[PDB]
């Protein structure tokens, strides 16, 4: 559920 | 006699982790649904695409729940017949540019939906 | 961002009387929706050809057939303000033939102009 | 100047 960046 | 072929581009982009529509493309959305109107033969081939971070699961879904998210918009904010839409997401398999820069990463979280069909 | 093109296509058959060029107030309605896409598609353009049957001397048929074409093309200049840049006209006499110049019907058929609307936007 | 048929 939890990408970043 | 006489025919018309409709050949149309459109393109979307999403926020990290988002598979919501920003404001800047709903009037793009209002006209390819104008288009389908005038072209009840025409399709669409919506395709949906994530950057490469995180998970990838959660990026198979993400990318699918992009293309889904232009979809609904398209059948329920401007009328289109949802039989006449395809959807599918592809992860981070299809980067249309380099996902080491954030300005790449912008490019690749996108919905590419191409519409085709002839009057 | 988004694109968008649309192609148009479309043919135009217009028929006439022995040695007649005059175009029969039968076409008129199939002329008029010509001119309608032709506004539509701005960059539109017809290649606009005319035919006679196999009946007469060669060079009153290779004038009437060009006569006809441009027949077509007046009704669109001066009853449709159309540009005249847009539609060419050519003459084939009877050299191309679609149906048979031994029965009434087939020369009635060769005795035609045919126009090829094509164009984008 | 003159088809018939
Ligand atoms: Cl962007
Ligand atoms: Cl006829």
């Amino acid at each position: 559920a939890x990408k970043x960046x | 006699e006489l025919t018309e072929d409709l050949n149309m581009e459109l393109r979307v982009f999403f926020d990290t982790n988002k598979s919501n529509i920003k404001d800047q493309y709903k009037p793009e959305i209002a006209k390819v649904a104008e288009k389908l109107s005038e072209y009840p033969n025409a399709t669409a081939r919506i395709e949906g695409h994530t950057d490469n971070t995180g998970p990838r699961k959660l990026n198979e879904r993400l990318s699918l729940a992009r293309a889904n998210s232009v979809k609904s918009a398209l059948v329920n904010e401007y009328n289109v017949d949802a039989s006449r839409l395809s959807t599918q997401g592809f992860a981070w398999d299809q980067p249309i540019a380099d996902n080491k820069t954030k300005e790449g990463r912008a490019m690749n979280r996108r919905v590419f939906a191409t519409i085709t069909g002839s009057r």
